[PDB]
């Protein structure tokens, strides 16, 4: 009466299975990376230029006050 | 049929050499591995709460 019933794949088979290596390239050129590094270095250099000159002026002002108080 | 696993030849043009030098100096693949680990932290763990939860079995 009852037909055979055992573990079999479904009709038409299973869905395709991926096996190829998948290592995508994120994407950024070495020239671009070096340019970003140089640009951030230059920006830091300029900002610290300005801040260090201001610090020199502040130190000179403190020295002026000390000179005034010295006698 | 057979495949080659390590039979690639790196390009010797200026752009490729600069790319490899940028990789050497800025540690790009190390950052890629760090990113893989960081992403893998933010996913749910596979640990079950034994003995309150039990591993699957079969008849
Ligand atoms: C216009 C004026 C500008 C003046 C010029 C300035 C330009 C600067 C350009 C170059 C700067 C790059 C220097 C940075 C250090 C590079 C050193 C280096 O590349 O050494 C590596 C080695 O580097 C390493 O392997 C270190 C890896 C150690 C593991 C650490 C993981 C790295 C990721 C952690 C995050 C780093 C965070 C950095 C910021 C910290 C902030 C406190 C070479 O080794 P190999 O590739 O094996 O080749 C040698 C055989 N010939």
């Amino acid at each position: 009466a009852s037909k055979v019933k055992q573990d079999m794949p479904p009709p038409g088979g299973y869905g395709p299975i991926d096996y190829k290596r998948n290592l995508p390239r994120r994407g950024l050129s070495g020239y671009s990376m070096f340019a970003v590094g140089i640009g951030t270095l230059l920006f830091g250099y300029w900002s610290m230029m300005k801040w260090n000159r201001e610090r020199r002026r502040l130190q000179i002002e403190d020295f002026e006050a000390r000179i005034a108080l010295m006698p | 049929t057979y495949k080659f696993v390590n039979m690639r030849e790196p390009s010797m043009d200026m752009k490729s050499v600069t790319d490899r030098a940028a990789q050497t100096l800025l540690w790009t693949e190390l950052v890629r591995g760090l990113g893989m680990t960081l992403s893998y932290l933010f996913r749910e763990p596979a640990t079950i709460n034994y003995p309150f939860e039990k591993g699957p079995l079969s008849p």
